[PDB]
């Protein structure tokens, strides 16, 4: 709820600043390092509203798709092509399926 | 990230500040001296909003205090909560002021402690790399707070210039002019820097208050120990979405920007209406969120000194209903179902209006967690009363010959009354012109 | 070893008692090209967790 | 192996050296004439650093004590701790001096007691085949500790040339100019021979320690007992890698290599936070390493007299950050992690800056064991405007002809007083000139 349902608006907000990062698409980079630098930053953000523990900040994720923005090279939006993918462990599994 | 710089100003402005931040630490569950309860963390999620940012789990407040006047500061020293205020970000001990009564004493000192007056309060705007604003918890009664908060309304604005400003100014009180003569001036000359110098205002009447001190408080004698208690609880009100963890509008450029029709009317209708101890017995058997805002919108929380034959031809245009605490919000549907079948609030006939309502958890407190609380933030164009009562006020008083020789020896030469009249008559013309 | 070779480098020319500081210049350009390939190295190790988060703070860390 | 012999030489000199070897019976578990606990090696893992290697379990300290005046040394045969230093390696009992109030009384005494002041000082050098170096803990104020301790920068620099030198010396009081005038004098002169003559000093201004010894120790009338406690501490904090077992910079050539960015660019700022004795209640609760760093490189433990506008053109470019003791590990690399968001050192434009940070285990003491302790070490080129505070004061003395007759009677015939002013510009315009 407080990452995907967004209740705890402090990691939301700090999306906005995410979205302050992109300002239109594509302009930025279609290198490897684009989802390696970027991966980070939202990792980084949770440390920047300080909330919550390591324990549950590895059952979130981030998987930066592609898509063409320029429309025909790739340059991926981060307004909506960028993903918080929640993981599946090891006794949760009957709780999260594939479709949910 | 969303630290706000309080500007507590004046004899009135440093008492309402005082209990502010007296406040604050009732409900994050910490001590000003110490931290003996654990209910700061894992109740409350967000703490350094208000406060600066812990180096012990210390949460010093992010406050300035300056005043002419120093008997504001000697009650604060012996009470045990100014341990918790820091003798070094503001002033040391013995700290002074003036003699001193005039709006231009203190328009004249502040260019004259010009480089004190900007060097200790612009280390705390650098401690984080992304300052929301500066609130200027300031009076208008008197001449100590309305002097010299004229003049860092002119110069914060070019020096900082992508800041929200926004303040929660009290009104001074109409009732009688024996004590104070220098009310229609003083008022009036902060009045225009508080639109075209500044953005948005709070506004917080006086005549309003022992309207609400005698109304359910039951006193006899009114006295100055009651400004405080009002003031106090719906300046943290204001802040739940802000200090509380919520999601929408949870920023003060979040609330202000959602409100504001143009620049120049910006003057909020606040309304508050629990404040009796005895209603805790019967709230244990589920009172609801579907008839406390049935009386926000009904003119008896209000804090503003208003017609009551004016509101036909005057529209809402803009207005705010927070609840707080225990909401059941499977019903906070059914509560903003009900507005449209009252029409309680007169609709712009020019464009759309709006009732937003928003919700955050409150301290884990007994008195907090049980009792349903409702802050009203309404924008209605019968303001212009107020701005008709000033001004009426203010030109009789000028052909009375007032305080036409008694003001214009110091540092005044030309004449900047009528410089005040046209543009408070701007206001006021361009609010009925709203409504096309 | 070509950082080694540098320090090799640098302690001949402080125990004597001209050309040796364009040997050095010409040999500080020539392995800060090589970091910056190393530093590349890093960041495509494999698109993955924590193992790359970490030598990325190694990366900023160099950096200022 | 890594002995260090400590050249305490002045009248202040001597009594910040004699607390500071007070300071290390304390932590070492040993009292001055006996060994009656067992802390000391089951504890501590190293304590023949500072001390002289023991002979029967009696660490003799490496020190060197002497002075023109009698009166600092008779005040230490009385106090219990005198029986630990040996009447034989500096003087026996009824040592004396000079008259005596002059800088070219000890720059004139040091050659006349040349073969005295060579022979028992060098009998320490060759106990260790491996000598670390010589620390001068002399001062710069009076006439004592600066007439000379100028001439030993010079000889110990051709005679012994392979051993680091670097100074924890005093700066003097500005204030008034009424009990001593020669102020501006005898301290441009040995300023000059802590740049060429030496390498490295370690500042510690007079001006700055009213400023602490009013903030949070709370005296009325300041003395000069008060000038030991914040000294002695920060000195034995600066060995806590060398004296305690730590494993990088563990020695003093290898903390001083690390921030010196070119000679004649040396000065070191110094800061020291928890000085106060009732935080020691709150301490049981885990207070973290997350908070105290954050005020390390905010102005307010720094003990160097500078402009608080100064700092937006000028870059920090090498900066000390130690926490003793108790440091929770886990979460030190969490600390250095906040520092980049921030930026609250300016960093160099022209290379890459450093915030370095170390840990070392404390003494097993209660006060000790239980407290978070940070010890700083900045340098930031702000260090001009004392260079511009002396050069001021000292091209207005000499036009005002004050000390022209009065001290060229003896050993000066040329005027050198162009000689320190053009090397104290040289170190002030190399400043500005190294960011580019």
């Amino acid at each position: 709820r407080h990452f995907l349902l967004m209740e705890d608006g402090e990691f939301a907000q700090s999306l906005s600043d995410m979205l302050f990062e992109k300002l239109g698409s594509g302009q930025t980079p279609s290198e490897l390092l684009n989802p390696l630098v970027l991966n980070s930053i939202l990792n980084k953000a949770l440390q920047y509203s300080l909330h919550g523990d390591s324990s549950l900040a590895s059952n979130l994720t981030f998987a930066l798709k592609y898509l063409p923005e320029v429309f025909t090279p790739t340059a991926p939006d981060a307004l909506s092509c960028l993903e918080l993918k929640y993981k599946v462990d090891w006794p949760l599994n009957i709780v999260i399926t594939d479709t949910c | 990230p969303r630290e706000i710089i309080t500007l507590q100003l004046g004899q009135c402005g440093n008492q309402i500040g005082f209990e502010f931040w007296k406040q604050l630490c009732a409900e994050h569950g910490i001590s000003p001296e110490g931290i003996v309860e654990e209910f700061a963390t894992e109740g409350t999620d967000r703490k350094d909003v208000f406060f600066y940012q812990a180096d012990d789990e210390h949460y010093i407040p992010r406050a300035v205090l300056l005043d002419l006047e120093p008997r504001v500061i000697h009650s604060i020293l012996n009470s045990p909560y100014a341990n918790l205020y820091n003798p070094e970000n503001i002033y040391l001990s013995e700290h002074g002021g003036g003699a001193g009564n005039n709006w231009a004493s203190g328009f004249s000192q502040g260019e004259k402690i010009h480089e004190d007056i900007f060097d200790i309060i612009d280390r705390e705007a650098d401690g984080s790399d992304s300052l929301e604003g500066f609130v200027l918890c300031h009076s208008i009664a008197g001449g100590t707070g309305s002097g010299l908060g004229s003049y860092l309304l002119e110069r914060l604005n070019d020096r900082y210039p992508k800041k929200l400003v926004q303040t929660y100014s009290v009104f001074p009180n109409q009732d009688e002019m024996s004590h104070v003569v220098v009310q229609p001036y003083n008022s009036l000359l902060t009045l225009k820097r508080l639109t075209q110098n500044a953005d948005c205002v709070v506004v917080l009447d006086n005549t309003a208050l022992n309207r609400i001190a005698t109304d359910r408080l039951h006193i006899q004698n009114p006295s100055f120990s009651q400004i405080n208690q009002l003031v106090s609880t719906i300046m943290s009100a204001s802040t739940t979405t802000l200090r509380y963890p919520g999601y929408m509008n949870n920023d003060l450029i979040g609330l202000i920007a959602s409100l504001i029709p143009t620049p120049r009317l910006h003057f909020l209708m606040t309304g508050y209406t629990p404040l009796t101890t005895d209603q805790s017995v019967a709230s244990v058997r589920k009172t609801t969120v579907l008839d406390v805002m049935r009386r926000l919108l009904q003119p008896k929380n209000v804090m503003v000194s208003t017609g009551r034959d004016r509101q036909t031809n005057h529209c809402y245009i803009a207005i705010l209903n927070i609840i707080q605490g225990e909401v059941d919000p499977t019903q906070v549907h059914k509560s903003l179902q009900r507005i449209r079948e009252r029409k309680l609030a007169n609709f712009i006939p020019w464009g759309p209006a709006s009732i937003q309502v928003a919700l955050s958890r409150k301290s884990p407190y007994l008195p907090s967690a049980h009792r349903v609380s409702g802050l009203m933030m309404a924008n209605h164009t019968n303001i212009s009363s107020l701005f008709e009562r000033t001004c009426r006020q203010y030109d009789k008083l000028r052909k009375r010959e007032a305080f036409l020789e008694q003001f214009r020896k110091e540092d005044i030469f030309k004449d900047n009354f009528d410089e005040l009249d046209n543009s408070r008559e701007i206001v006021q013309q361009l609010i009925d012109e709203y409504h096309a | 070893s070509k950082l080694m070779s540098v320090c090799v480098m640098f302690t001949n020319c402080l125990q004597r008692f001209e050309s040796t500081i364009n040997n050095f210049d010409s040999n500080f350009s020539a392995h800060l090209m090589d970091l910056l390939d190393k530093l590349s190295m890093y960041s495509t190790s494999d698109c993955e967790h924590s193992m790359i988060n970490i030598i990325y703070r190694l990366d900023f860390n160099g950096f200022y």
